[PDB]
C-alpha cells in the first residue's frame, strides 16, 4: 500500500517532471526495448529505431496514464480500469514485462531528478510503479 | 546446463514412458487455460472459448504434439541446449513474436502434466531434474533474442 | 481476484486433500528445496536431512495456514493478517520466492489428484496459491 | 551475457569516471532503504531504522565499498564473469545464505544510482550495455548455487 508519505513523494516528483511527462514516457519506453529487447516482441508493428514518432506519441499515452494515475492515488483501481482491461484483454501483454517499465520509468526519473530523486523518493516511486503494475494485471485472468 | 550423469538418467528414464502427443496437448492447453493471456499467438486455432474447448481444439493438439516433439529432440542435447534451439529461438523472436517467458510458463505448466500423469513416480528428484531441463530449454530458446 | 467459481474449485480440491494436507505441505517443502535451491537459502538453521521431523513440521505449519485460507477464501487478508506480518517483518523473505513454493505446492497437489486436477481445477489453484502469496506479501513495504 | 565493442568501451568510459567506494556505498544503502526486506542480512550494522540511518550508516557505507569494489574488479572479465565470481558465488551459498535474487536487485539499483550521478550522460544505449553487466553480474553470483 502506498503511505501518506509516498504519495506526497509521488506527488512531488511527478509534479517536478512537470511538463516533460510524455518527453519522459517516451524516454523510458526506448530504454526499456534497448534494455529488455523481449518487449519488443508487444510491438512488431512499430518503429522501435532511436527518433521514432511511434514511440515518441505512446510515451505521451503511457505518461498520460501515470499523470492520471498520480490524480487519483488512492483509487487506482477504477481510474485505471479501462487501461487494465485493455492489457488483460486485448493486448494480453505477460506481467513480468510491467517490472521492465517501472524499472525503465525509474531510470529515467533518476536521471532526470538530481535534487529529487532521493533515496526515500526511489522508494515511493517504485512502489507506485508496482502498484500501477499490479492494476494493470489484476484483469488477466 | 549442468545435468549430472544422475540427473540425465534420471529425464531420459522418465521419458521413455512419455506419451508425447498426450502430454504436448494437455501442456499446451493447459498453458491457454491456465495463463489465458498465451492464447494471443492462437487466434488462428479457432475455439479457445473454454477450457474444454481449448483442450479438445484439434489445432492445440496439434501444435501441442509439435512443440513437445521439439523438446523430445532437445533431450539428445542436454550439453549443448543453446546450439540446438538456436533456429528455433531466431523463429520464435523474429516471425512469431513470442515473448520468452512463455517459454517458461508451458515448462512449469509441463512439469504440473508430468506429475498429474505419473503421480508418486514423479518423485522429487526426479521433478528437480525436470525443473533444470524446462529452465535449460527456455533459456535456449530466449538466447537469441534481440 | 477469486472467482466464486475459483472459490468452489478450491474448496472441493481442499475438501479432497482433506487430512493429507500436513503431508502435502511437507512434500511441497522438499520439492521446493530440491528444485530450487536457493530456497534453501532461507532455512540454513533448519535440518534438511531426508525425513527431517523440521521440515516435516513446517509442512504441517505451512498446510494448516493453507486449510485456514481456504476456509476464509472471502476474506483472506484478515485470516493472514498474522502470517502477512511475519513474513514482512520477521522472516523478510523475497517475494520472488513464493511463486516457487506455489508451483511446488501446484505440482505436489498434481501428483495426489489424478481425479481432480482438471484443467480449471488447475488454473482455480494457481490463482488461489498467487492470492495467498499477494496477501503474505502485501505489507514488506 | 556478450557485450558489443561499442558497449564495452561505454561501459569502461563510463565506469573511468565511477568513485567506486561512494557508489558503492550508495547502492548498498538504497537497496536496504528501497528493498527493506534486504536488511536481514545486516542486523550487525546497528541502526536501519530510516532511509538517512541506512545511508549514512557507516558499515553500510563500508560494506557498499568492498561489493562495489568486487564488481568493480569484475568489470574486467566479462567473457568470464562466472569464474570471476565463483568463490564468491560459492561464499554466498555457504556461508552467507544470501538468496541470489538480492543480486539482481542490487544491480537495477546500481543502474539507478549511475542514472541518478550521470544524468543524461546515462544515455539508453549505455544503460542497455550496463543492464546487460548487471544481469551477467548476477547470473554469476547466482551459478555456484546449490
Ligand atoms: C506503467 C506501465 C504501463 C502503462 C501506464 C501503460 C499505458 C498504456 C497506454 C495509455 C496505452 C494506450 C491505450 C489506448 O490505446 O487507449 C497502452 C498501450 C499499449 N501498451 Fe501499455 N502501459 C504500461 C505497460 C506496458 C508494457 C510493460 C507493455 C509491453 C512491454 C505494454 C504494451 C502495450 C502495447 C503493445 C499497447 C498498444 C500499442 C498499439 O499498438 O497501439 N504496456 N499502454
Ligand atoms: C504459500 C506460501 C507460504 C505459506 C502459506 C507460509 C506459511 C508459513 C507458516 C504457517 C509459518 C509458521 C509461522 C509461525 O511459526 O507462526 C511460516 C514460517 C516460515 N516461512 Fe513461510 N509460508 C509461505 C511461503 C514461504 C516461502 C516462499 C519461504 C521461503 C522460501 C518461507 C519461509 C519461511 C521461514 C524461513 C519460516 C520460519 C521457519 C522457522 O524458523 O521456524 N515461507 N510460513
Ligand atoms: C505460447 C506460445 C508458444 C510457446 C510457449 C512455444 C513453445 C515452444 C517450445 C518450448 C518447449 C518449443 C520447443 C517450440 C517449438 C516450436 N514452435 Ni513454438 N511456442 C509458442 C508459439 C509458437 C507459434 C505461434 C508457432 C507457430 C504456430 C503455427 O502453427 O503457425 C510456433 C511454432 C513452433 C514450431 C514450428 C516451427 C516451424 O514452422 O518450423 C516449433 C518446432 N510456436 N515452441
Ligand atoms: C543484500 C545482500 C547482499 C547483496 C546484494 C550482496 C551483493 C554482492 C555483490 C554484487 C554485485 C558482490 C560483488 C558482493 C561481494 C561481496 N559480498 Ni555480498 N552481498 C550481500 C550480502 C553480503 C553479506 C551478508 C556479506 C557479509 C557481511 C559481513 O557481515 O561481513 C557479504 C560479503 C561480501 C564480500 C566479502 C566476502 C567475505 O567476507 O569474505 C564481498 C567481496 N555480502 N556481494
Amino acid at each position: 500500500v502506498l503511505s501518506p508519505a509516498d504519495k506526497t513523494n509521488v506527488k512531488a516528483a511527478w509534479g517536478k517532471v512537470g511538463a516533460h511527462a510524455g518527453e519522459y514516457g517516451a524516454e523510458a519506453l526506448e530504454r526499456m526495448f534497448l534494455s529488455f529487447p523481449t518487449t519488443k516482441t508487444y510491438f512488431p508493428h512499430f518503429d522501435l529505431s532511436h527518433g521514432s514518432a511511434q514511440v515518441k506519441g505512446h510515451g505521451k499515452k503511457v505518461a498520460d496514464a501515470l499523470t492520471n494515475a498520480v490524480a487519483h492515488v488512492d483509487d487506482m483501481p477504477n481510474a485505471l480500469s479501462a487501461l487494465s482491461d485493455l492489457h488483460a484483454h486485448k493486448l494480453r501483454v505477460d506481467p513480468v514485462n510491467f517490472k521492465l517499465l517501472s524499472h525503465c520509468l525509474l531510470v529515467t526519473l533518476a536521471a532526470h531528478l538530481p535534487a529529487e530523486f532521493t533515496p526515500a523518493v526511489h522508494a515511493s516511486l517504485d512502489k507506485f510503479l508496482a502498484s500501477v503494475s499490479t492494476v494493470l494485471t489484476s484483469k488477466y485472468r | 546446463v549442468h545435468l549430472t550423469p544422475e540427473e540425465k538418467s534420471a529425464v531420459t528414464a522418465l521419458w521413455g514412458k512419455v506419451n508425447v502427443d498426450e502430454v504436448g496437448g494437455e501442456a499446451l492447453g493447459r498453458l491457454l487455460v491456465v495463463y489465458p493471456w498465451t492464447q494471443r499467438f492462437f487466434e488462428s486455432f479457432g475455439d479457445l472459448s473454454t477450457p474444454d474447448a481449448v483442450m479438445g481444439n484439434p489445432k492445440v493438439k496439434a501444435h501441442g504434439k509439435k512443440v513437445l516433439g521439439a523438446f523430445s529432440d532437445g533431450l539428445a542435447h542436454l550439453d549443448n541446449l543453446k546450439g540446438t534451439f538456436a533456429t528455433l529461438s531466431e523463429l520464435h523472436c523474429d516471425k512469431l513474436h513470442v515473448d520468452p517467458e512463455n517459454f517458461r510458463l508451458l515448462g512449469n505448466v509441463l512439469v504440473c502434466v508430468l506429475a498429474h500423469h505419473f503421480g508418486k513416480e514423479f518423485t522429487p528428484p526426479v521433478q528437480a531434474a525436470y525443473q533444470k531441463v524446462v529452465a535449460g530449454v527456455a533459456n535456449a530458446l530466449a538466447h537469441k533474442y534481440h
